[PDB]
């Protein structure tokens, strides 16, 4: 058959990439790069160099504090027992403060670790997203990036900072564990009646399973083309080529409507955003405007009739 | 105690996800109207009738491009004008398909043979205005990475085994290190390129494998204006003509196989 | 070849055995068994494993029990010195009785377990001082508890349904605070996020019976009404009644849908009637520990008794033993009246 | 009507079935034989949904509810009012299904492209595939299959996953989500990342690889490459929906039990078994 | 031992050890806190904990 | 010690210490306030 | 059999046969500490729980 | 046997050494004090165990 294009066996080395001159006053690069073969299979295969800015150094700092918060109270839990602690790692966690504290601080045994990590961690994605900002704009290229960024940041911000200010407990957000944060996930559809009734709920996963459709589609559409060079994308948007118009009428042809080379990716950027800013509103919205989305699906017609196949039942808590 | 109620029936969830309706019917206008700036307005069987269809084509929108090598304004006033392709319409009707003409249906440019009418120029790059996609015989600082093939000195074979020439060089991108053409001396002394995406190194047979041609198709391929720089047309040119076999080499690959 | 790539094939290669270890050494397999309980396409039903379910029968046949002596005579009361509860047996069943006990709770010990062998009236054991409570709390769940032990048929239980031929029943629990931790300012040891047992071994809270089996703390934690206003439960309170329920699947060898409709766990409109039997089964569980098993705390040896050193307690497994009812729903106690009266 | 450069691509081939007969265009869509007959299966699966529902007590959109046979049914083919219509949808889905992957196929061949696209949709079918005759099948009772409801087959799966107690421990749902939400992360990068080289601030010029491949190596150390990236956009998207096909088979068929309880073999491993 | 920087980088080697120094001394400074006797804020005698399972505060 | 501003960058010293001794500083602040005996703003129980 | 390496690179061996000793080590005195019998720091283990029960609210 | 120098670097030998060692001291040092035995912090008897027979 043809070369599918899977991985590239054929490489070349050419001189180290140290990017564009920056603006005066920038620091210089960090690193020395270099050509591995592995990654030059499946993509590129120069590894660096780096920029570590203010934004960066300090998002580092912060975020390293938090993730120490994190596994010495991981590693406490199990009363510093390193076997222990390998045998229980998806199992441990950095809880949330008790219920009693509410919006104060909590003692450090009772939430205050938990408290203080997700301040260094929020600080940290915050100065991240500084990074990804100043950045883009030293090459001279948009801040679409960051404001993606920010939408994913968003739905971070509803779960664990501002849905437990609306109400008024820090309690109510995720521990900082692998388990335990899928346990807090479950239990938070328990509590609020089912949230796959939650209408914010079920766009974000039309937009997630549409991000997914949209970059098979997208990424099968560009390797479809790669021997036209459909993968130099901003060229193809510039000036237009067969790559172009061959995976415009691909699509055309198909279900009679189609993107450019530019506006795919708008699309892809916009449902991937849609994602996390449907999802933070979803999750903002529950427990304080709605507190069982099943009942609340009810009142607005979309609970399917369902029959009972069983006898009538009767609450044993009301004839006792 | 109803908290979030605004009538007895209309709760504040509810209006926050007829606002977000709203947005997303005006999103999905404004996606509609950015993928109308490439092939709008439609063309139809009358020689001045268009459609634009619903919604309609956006405000133009201009690229500034590097190295002094103009602008470009997106939809364009006045579309590019398309290649002279010869084909002959297999019925009159609206939706009807054509039969690309001529001995050689790869040079027809019909079907899979068609191209764009690029830059003639080539594609610079952004620090020098050099050109972007250069022979390794130019562009001495770029060496095959040894533990892979080395595909110069090898046969390039057609898919019916015959052999059509040589390949003597490698043509890289100059931008990101890569190789995206195989130069190849062919039995009738042409030196044609062929398109890394369409080429299968086989380093145990020290072939250069195309399932898209027959060897003596390649033999027609086209060649570049001159030799040390393709532009950004004749990179078309070369992958429509190479692509286009994998539909128009043999009559068979163009019926129904079943 | 590129030694990058080695190594990459061969952490590949490592990962495809390990995880090849895994799931051969871990999954079931095709035929399973499905009882549908629900409507169509609702998936409310309950799947079963023959190969388990064949290895379950086995361990839960009902082994058979001596014919029934004649009533009139002598009753126990008269003829024996210290008989404090089977006082109106007569000697005959009175002694049925007796064997029957030790094959179903020390076959091994014999009479000797519960018994000075030269002095039967007397109670140096300990055995015998709790063997006296447990005929008490056999006769009080037959007579008083029937809404759950004979919900639908006159099942009951005997001491074969929590002992199964051993003195210590299978399935019991303590009070848990949970695992050792750093002390100081560590975060505390709150029964939560480690590996919990009880909890189909999950990071859910590990000690579900101590606030619901023994205290009666709320179990519900969702809110009756579409909007806000009415429910102040917290996430942190759902976690300990997710625990408990993972408790149930195990106990009764069900899952979920058994009890409950997912799309309203508290609805009770939709729920199968073995949801009122549960709720009857929390209430029962409640009155045994607090009223039997939790007085008996000073009669137990201290190696009897827990880390905090409260009394061994009851819960859902420790009759159902993992089957939706107790053996099957096959009955002990029709042949015993006397364990189905309180004296 | 036709993009003003789409005349001259509208050859005749690349057909699979059928050749010249069914080979011509309706508006923007090409027909081809399988054209035919995923019209045919979309529209009469279409129709049959509809009467399915007129036979039910209610023509809400979000309540419509079409479910599959009793379990008791086995493998047979239920009465068209006990579930014999989900199975003739079924099959109309499936037949649909495949024809637009074909479909797809021959308007590639005809275009001169790879087939990437249609071997990415095929992992789509294959997930549909699992759900309501690879799995129903190991189970041996059509009705295992999810109902055709916009909000009931929610309920399917909402329902489907407590029979397991804790769904999230499922190890292949932990991988297929892992790759969603990844793919998610990967497509917002990638189409920022194309969007802000094409679309810089009013009045620059527009940036090329120089950029695109400088901008995550200055925040994260490597740029996979603009063909890395369309290749990972498929790998990432392919393997959800396969491990999605995985983390399904295995539930039910290959585990009877609560998901948590699997990890034991963890737990329990001699290194740190208790 | 003066003849083992000209091997080693001083940069390297100095941000190396200050960075391991400070998340060791972080680390020991921190099990001293999870320990009753060596806590030397609230002193040996911990706290009463607060009930996890409890409603919200209203 | 004065040739340490030799080998060391003096703009990426500062601010990584500058960085460092803000967090720090905020990490006992915090600390404290979740004493009992230590914070300051509710006081001891 | 000295001629085992004119065939293999003695620096890759010594370090793989470096890393796979210590790894094997470190199983085989893992395994022995998580016993009963062959835990040599304090035997049996024992299960230690927390000295008191969380209070209920 | 010093003709190993001339065959693995000392700068990479001396920092996975060096990290290797570390590694191993942490792993001793945090294995004793989660005994109960061997914890030379808080001591012995920190938690509550059943009584044995
Ligand atoms: C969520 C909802 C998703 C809904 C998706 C709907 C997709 C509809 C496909 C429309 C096809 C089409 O023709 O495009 C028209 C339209 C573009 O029209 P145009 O190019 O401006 O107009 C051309 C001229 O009018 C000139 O046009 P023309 O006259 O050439 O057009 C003729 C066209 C007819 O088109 C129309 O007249 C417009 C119909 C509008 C409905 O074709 C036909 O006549 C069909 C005849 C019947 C035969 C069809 C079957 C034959 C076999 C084909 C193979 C099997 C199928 O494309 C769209 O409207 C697409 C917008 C949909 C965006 C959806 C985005 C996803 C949102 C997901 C949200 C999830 C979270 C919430
Ligand atoms: C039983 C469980 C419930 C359920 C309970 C919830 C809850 C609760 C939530 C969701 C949410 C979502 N659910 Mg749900 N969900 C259910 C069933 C499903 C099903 C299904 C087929 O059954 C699917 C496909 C989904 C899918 C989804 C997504 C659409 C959505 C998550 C978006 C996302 O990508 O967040 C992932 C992305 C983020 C969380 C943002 C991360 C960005 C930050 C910046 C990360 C920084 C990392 C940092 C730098 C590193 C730190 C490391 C340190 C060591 C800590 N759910 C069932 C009904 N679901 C979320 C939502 O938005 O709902 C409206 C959500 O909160
Ligand atoms: C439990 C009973 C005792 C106790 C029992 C023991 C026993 C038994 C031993 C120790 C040993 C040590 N104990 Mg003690 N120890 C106790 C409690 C403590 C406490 C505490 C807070 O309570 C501390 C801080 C320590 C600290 C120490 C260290 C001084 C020492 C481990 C050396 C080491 O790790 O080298 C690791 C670091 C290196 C080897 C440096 C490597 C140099 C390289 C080769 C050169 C190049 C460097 C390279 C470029 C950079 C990378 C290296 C970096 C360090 C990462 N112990 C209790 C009180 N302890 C060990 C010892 O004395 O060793 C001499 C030992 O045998
Ligand atoms: C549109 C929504 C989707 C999305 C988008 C998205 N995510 C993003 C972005 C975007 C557009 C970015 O630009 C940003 C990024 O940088 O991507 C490369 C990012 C990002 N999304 C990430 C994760 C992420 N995204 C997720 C989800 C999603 N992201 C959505 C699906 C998830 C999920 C599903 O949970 C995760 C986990 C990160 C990879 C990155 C943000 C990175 C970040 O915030 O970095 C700072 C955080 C830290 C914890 C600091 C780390 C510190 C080091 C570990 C220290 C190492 C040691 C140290 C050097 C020692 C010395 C220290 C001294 C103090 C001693
Ligand atoms: C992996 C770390 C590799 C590394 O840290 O490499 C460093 C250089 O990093 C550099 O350029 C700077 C780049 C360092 C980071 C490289 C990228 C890390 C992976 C990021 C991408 C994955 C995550 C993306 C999504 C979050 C070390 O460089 P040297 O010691 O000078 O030489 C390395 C020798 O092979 C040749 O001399
Ligand atoms: C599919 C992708 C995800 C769809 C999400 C659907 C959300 C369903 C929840 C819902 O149904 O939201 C409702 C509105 O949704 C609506 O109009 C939605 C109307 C369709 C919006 C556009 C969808 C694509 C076309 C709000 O309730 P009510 O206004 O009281 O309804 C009254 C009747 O319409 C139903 O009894
Ligand atoms: C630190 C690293 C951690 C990664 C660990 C990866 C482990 C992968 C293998 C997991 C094995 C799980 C398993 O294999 O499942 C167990 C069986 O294990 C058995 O036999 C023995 C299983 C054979 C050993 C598996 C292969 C080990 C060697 C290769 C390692 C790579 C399940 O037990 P049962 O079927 O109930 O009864 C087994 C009977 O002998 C009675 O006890
Ligand atoms: C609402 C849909 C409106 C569609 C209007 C339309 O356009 O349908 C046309 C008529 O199809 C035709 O009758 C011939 C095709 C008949 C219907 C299509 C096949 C249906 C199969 C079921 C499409 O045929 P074409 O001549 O290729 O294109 C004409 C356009 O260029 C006009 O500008
Ligand atoms: C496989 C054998 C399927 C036999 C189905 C069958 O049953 O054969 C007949 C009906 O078939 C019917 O119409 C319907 C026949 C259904 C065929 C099922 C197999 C098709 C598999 C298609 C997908 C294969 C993918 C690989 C006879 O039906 P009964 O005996 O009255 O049914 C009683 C049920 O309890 C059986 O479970
Ligand atoms: C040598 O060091 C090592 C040993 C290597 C360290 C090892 C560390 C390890 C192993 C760490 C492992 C960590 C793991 C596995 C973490 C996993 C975390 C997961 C999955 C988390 C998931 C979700 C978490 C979420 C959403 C949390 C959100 C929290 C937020 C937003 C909190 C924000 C509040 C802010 C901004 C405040 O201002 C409040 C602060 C204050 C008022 C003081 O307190 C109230
Ligand atoms: C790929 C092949 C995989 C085959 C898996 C084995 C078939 O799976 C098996 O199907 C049969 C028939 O549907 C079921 O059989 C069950 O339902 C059928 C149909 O009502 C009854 O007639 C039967 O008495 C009952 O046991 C089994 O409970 C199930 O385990
Ligand atoms: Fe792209």
């Amino acid at each position: 058959p043809e070369f599918q294009n899977v991985f590239t066996r054929v490489q070349v080395k050419g001189p180290v990439h140290m990017g564009v001159p920056l603006p005066r006053g920038s620091w210089a690069r960090t690193g020395k790069p270099f050509h591995l073969y592995l990654l030059g299979l499946i993509g590129d295969a120069q590894i660096g160099p780096i920029y570590l800015g203010f934004s960066g150094v300090a998002s580092i700092i912060f975020g390293f504090i938090a993730i120490e918060i994190i596994g010495f109270n991981m590693l406490a839990s199990v009363d510093w027992s390193v076997p222990e602690f390998f045998r229980q790692f998806f199992w441990l966690a950095l809880e949330p403060p008790a219920p009693k504290y509410g919006l104060g601080l909590a003692p450090l045994a009772e939430g205050g670790w938990w408290g203080m990590a997700g301040f260094f961690l929020t600080a940290s994605i915050l100065l991240w997203w500084v990074r990804m900002y100043r950045r883009a704009r030293a090459l001279g290229l948009g801040t679409h990036t960051a404001w993606a960024f920010a939408s994913a940041i968003f739905l971070y911000l509803s779960l664990g900072f501002i849905r437990p200010i609306l109400m008024g407990c820090w309690c109510e957000a995720p521990p900082f564990g692998i388990f335990p944060h899928l346990d807090w996930t479950a239990a938070f559809s328990l509590r609020y009646g089912n949230l796959f009734y939650n209408p914010f709920h079920m766009l974000s996963i039309a937009f997630l399973y549409g991000s997914a459709v949209l970059f098979a589609m997208h990424g099968g559409t560009v390797l479809a083309t790669t021997r036209f060079g459909g993968e130099r994308e901003v060229e193809q948007i510039t000036d237009r080529g067969t790559a172009g118009e061959r995976a415009m009428l691909f699509w055309r042809w198909t279900m009679g409507f189609n993107a450019t080379f530019e506006s795919i990716h708008r699309w892809g950027w916009w449902f991937a955003v849609l994602v996390t800013l449907t999802g933070g509103i979803g999750i903002l919205l529950t427990g304080t405007v709605v507190d069982n989305w099943f009942l609340w699906g009810v009142k607005h017609g979309i609970a399917a009739p369902w029959p009972n196949v069983f006898p009538h039942v009767v609450d044993p808590a009301l004839l006792a | 105690m109803e908290i979030g109620a605004i009538t007895q029936q209309i709760d504040a969830a509810q209006l926050v996800l007829y606002t977000f309706w709203l947005f997303f019917a005006g999103l999905i206008i404004y996606l509609r109207m950015e993928d109308k700036r490439e092939g709008y307005p439609l063309v139809t069987e009358i020689p001045g009738k268009f459609l634009e269809g619903f919604p309609p084509m956006p405000a133009p929108k201009t690229f500034i491009l590097t190295h002094n090598q103009g602008t470009v304004t997106v939809p364009r006033a006045v579309p590019r004008a398309e290649i002279e392709y010869k084909a002959e319409p297999c019925a009159a009707w609206p939706g009807a398909p054509h039969e690309p003409v001529g001995p050689n249906k790869m040079l027809s440019g019909a079907g899979p043979s068609g191209y764009a009418l690029r830059f003639d120029t080539p594609e610079p790059t952004f620090d020098t205005g050099v050109p972007r996609m250069a022979p390794m015989r130019v562009a001495t600082d770029h060496v095959f990475d040894e533990d892979g093939p080395n595909p110069i000195g090898y046969d390039l074979v057609g898919f019916d085994g015959i052999v059509a020439g040589k390949i003597t060089d490698a043509w890289v991108d100059r931008e990101e290190s890569l190789v995206r053409y195989l130069e190849a001396k062919l039995t009738n002394d042409k030196s044609i390129l062929v398109p890394m995406p369409l080429s299968r190194v086989k380093d145990s047979t020290g072939q250069v494998l195309l399932a898209s041609l027959k060897g003596e198709q390649v033999l027609e391929a086209p060649t570049l204006a001159n030799p040390d720089q393709v532009t950004l047309r004749e990179e078309d040119r070369i992958a429509a003509y190479f692509a286009s076999g994998h539909l128009y080499a043999t009559q068979a690959r163009q019926e129904s196989i079943l | 070849m590129n030694t990058g790539v080695q190594a990459a094939l061969a952490a590949a290669a490592v990962a495809a055995v390990a995880v090849a270890g895994v799931v051969f050494g871990t999954f079931e397999r095709p035929p399973i068994e499905t009882v549908q309980r629900g409507a169509r396409g609702l998936a409310m039903s309950e799947l079963y494993n023959p190969r388990f379910l064949a290895e379950t029968r086995a361990e839960n046949v009902v082994p058979a029990s001596l014919p029934r002596l004649p009533d009139v005579g002598l009753k126990a009361g008269e003829v024996y010195h210290n008989v404090q509860v089977l006082k109106d047996v007569s000697v005959g069943n009175f002694t049925r009785l007796m064997a029957s006990m030790t094959t179903w709770v020390a076959p091994q010990q014999g009479c000797g377990y519960c018994h000075n062998t030269n002095n039967m009236a007397s109670d140096a054991k300990y055995t015998k001082v709790v063997a006296r409570r447990m005929i008490q709390m056999v006769q009080h769940i037959n007579q008083d508890w029937k809404v759950h032990v004979m919900a639908n048929a006159p099942t009951g239980v005997v001491c074969y349904t929590c002992h199964r031929g051993n003195p210590v029943p299978k399935n019991i629990w303590f009070n848990n605070p949970g695992p050792l931790q750093a002390g100081g300012y560590a975060e505390a040891e709150i029964g939560k996020n480690h590996p919990a047992p009880f909890a189909n071994n999950s990071s859910l809270p590990l000690d579900p019976f101590t606030p619901f089996l023994e205290h009666a703390e709320n179990i519900r934690v969702q809110a009756t009404q579409a909007l806000p206003g009415t429910d102040n439960s917290s996430i942190k309170q759902t976690y300990w009644t997710y625990a408990l329920m993972a408790s149930f699947t195990q106990a009764l060898g069900v899952n979920c849908t058994y009890c409950h409709d997912s799309r309203l766990w508290e609805s009770w409109d939709m729920a199968p009637p073995q949801r009122v039997t549960a709720w009857y089964g929390i209430r029962m569980v409640r009155d045994l520990n607090n009223n039997f098993l939790d007085p008996l705390k000073t009669t137990f040896p201290d190696y009897r008794r827990g880390p905090l050193g409260d009394s061994p307690k009851v819960w859902c497994a420790t009759c159902h033993n993992g089957v939706y009812k107790p053996l099957f729903g096959k009955s002990m106690v029709t042949t015993f009246p006397e364990l189905t009266k309180v004296s | 009507a036709m993009l003003s450069f789409e005349p001259k691509y509208r050859t005749r081939g690349g057909t699979l079935i059928g050749g010249d007969l069914f080979d011509f265009w309706v508006g923007p869509l090409w027909v081809g034989f399988f054209g035919v007959t995923a019209a045919f299966f979309a529209i009469l699966g279409t129709l049959l949904i509809v009467w399915a529902a007129a036979l039910g007590p209610t023509w809400n959109i979000w309540r419509i509810n079409i479910a599959p046979p009793d379990i008791s049914y086995g493998l047979a083919f239920a009465p068209l009012r006990e579930g014999g219509l989900w199975q003739l949808i079924t099959v109309c889905a499936c037949g649909a299904f495949v024809s637009w992957a074909l479909r797809q196929v021959e308007i590639a061949r005809k275009l001169g492209m790879g087939l990437h696209i249609p071997f990415a949709f095929s992992f789509a079918i294959l997930a549909y595939f699992t759900l309501v005759v690879f799995r129903p099948l190991l189970m041996g009772a059509w009705g295992y299959g999810f109902p055709y409801g916009i909000l009931s087959h929610l309920d399917w799966v909402s329902n489907t996953g407590y029979q397991y107690l804790h769904f999230h421990y499922n190890p292949a749902h932990m991988i297929a989500i892992s790759f969603f939400f990844t793919n998610a992360l990967a497509l917002a990068l990638h189409g920022s990342l194309i969007l802000s080289a094409a679309n810089p601030p009013k009045g620059e010029v527009v940036k090329g690889a120089e950029q695109e491949n400088g901008y995550f190596r200055d925040v994260i150390g490597y740029s996979i490459g603009t063909l890395g990236i369309h290749r990972l956009g498929v790998f990432l998207a392919v393997s959800a929906a396969f491990w999605s096909a995985v983390c399904i088979i295995i539930s039910g068929p290959f585990w009877t039990r609560g998901w948590p309880e699997w990890w034991s073999w963890w737990l329990n491993l001699p290194m740190w078994s208790h | 031992m003066w003849r083992m920087w000209l091997l080693f980088d001083p940069r390297r080697i100095l941000v190396a050890l200050g960075v391991f120094l400070f998340v060791l001394a972080l680390l020991i400074h921190f099990i001293l806190l999870s320990t009753d006797r060596f806590n030397w804020l609230d002193g040996p005698h911990r706290g009463a904990v607060a009930a996890q399972m409890a409603p919200l505060p209203a």
